[PDB]
């Protein structure tokens, strides 16, 4: 059941019932932890139940299962962001954009995370790069 | 052919560092981020021994080339030193010839079409155009027509405003300075990659 578990924690978070999927993440991950799925969707999982310095652990073992996926390096730069290490999160949301140059969200989100570390430089050059990638 | 190599990396770190030191750390943040062309200009206090050190990162990806050539002094501090490509403005057939003999590929600064037809008799069909601030985009186009084989990597006056006004004008790569460089080692990891994103995503 390494499958059939990702998906009823799927079903119980689709129901506010996000504590009662954590649960069915687990187990998941406790039949495969290859899974690189149940990594992820925990950690948005925590994220959403505010486990937060939990949840980038997660979001850490997704991007060693795959390393390059732009949607788990931006949302560990979220978690990051709220976490408190705006240091390690710009460090992120770089990873992100070193996979995607494209990405209207990390560049925005990092010229937030710039902008509030010290570097008006360095987060207008991002603030600047998000016009590019939006009408 | 460096032909091949430029092209792909379209972007150079032109790096001007006061120390020694200084230098190790600004190819280090401009290497590990991003950018995979480092330059060695020569102002830099013996860069014929800051490129033999650097020598590991050309095994991990980096292309360790040296920069701002003047004469043929500066090529007594040639390929011993560890030069993968040697740059300069415009200037000196005869380290075309002195790196003839060594087997080294340069590259000139051209500013005007004087300087692109008599280094085009030499055999160099890819420039670097400096100083860039000064001859604008139009250059590049101007050049297109009549010379359809020169190749333009802009040196000066390329920052993240008008870097694609360079590129679909049509060049080859670009040479970064201050706007790229300047900074401690994490500024320079970021100022990097924020080249290659608004690089890579040129429409």
């Amino acid at each position: 059941s390494a499958l059939a578990y990702v998906m009823l924690g799927l079903l119980l978070s689709l129901l506010n019932r996000l504590s009662l999927a954590a649960e069915a993440y687990k187990k998941a991950i406790e039949l495969d932890p290859n899974d690189a799925l149940a990594w992820l969707l925990l950690g948005s999982v925590l994220e959403k139940l505010k486990r937060l310095d939990e949840a980038a652990e997660a979001y850490k073992k997704a991007i060693e299962l795959k390393p390059n996926d732009a949607s788990a390096w931006k949302e560990l730069g979220k978690v990051l962001e709220k976490l408190g290490r705006l240091d390690e999160a710009a460090k992120a949301y770089a990873e992100a954009i070193k996979l995607d140059p494209s990405d209207a969200e990390a560049a925005k989100e990092l010229g937030k995370v710039l902008e509030k570390l010290g570097q008006l430089e360095l987060a207008e050059r991002a603030y600047q790069l998000a016009i590019e990638l939006d009408p | 052919k460096m032909e091949e190599l430029f092209k792909k990396h379209k972007i150079v770190a032109v790096l001007r560092a006061n120390s020694v030191e200084e230098a190790k750390e600004k190819a280090l943040a401009v290497f590990r981020g991003g950018v995979h062309l480092i330059e060695i200009t020569f102002t830099v206090p013996d860069a014929d021994t800051v490129i033999k050190e650097l020598s590991f990162l050309k095994e991990k990806g980096a292309i360790i080339g040296a920069g701002t050539v003047t004469d043929k002094r500066q090529c007594k501090k040639a390929v011993e030193s560890g030069a993968e490509f040697i740059v300069s403005p415009h200037l000196d057939p005869e380290i075309s010839e002195f790196c003839k003999m060594e087997g080294v590929f340069y590259m000139p600064g051209v500013m005007t079409p004087t300087e692109l037809v008599k280094a085009m008799k030499l055999g160099h069909t890819i420039l670097k155009l400096f100083p860039g601030e000064v001859v604008g985009p139009q250059f590049v186009k101007a050049m297109k027509g009549p010379f359809p084989n020169v190749k333009f990597v802009p040196t000066g006056g390329v920052n993240d405003q008008n870097v694609c006004e360079w590129f679909k004008a049509g060049v080859l790569a670009v040479g970064v300075g201050s706007a790229l460089v300047k900074g401690t080692p994490e500024q320079v990891e970021m100022l990097a990659v924020l080249f290659v994103a608004k690089i890579a995503g040129c429409t």
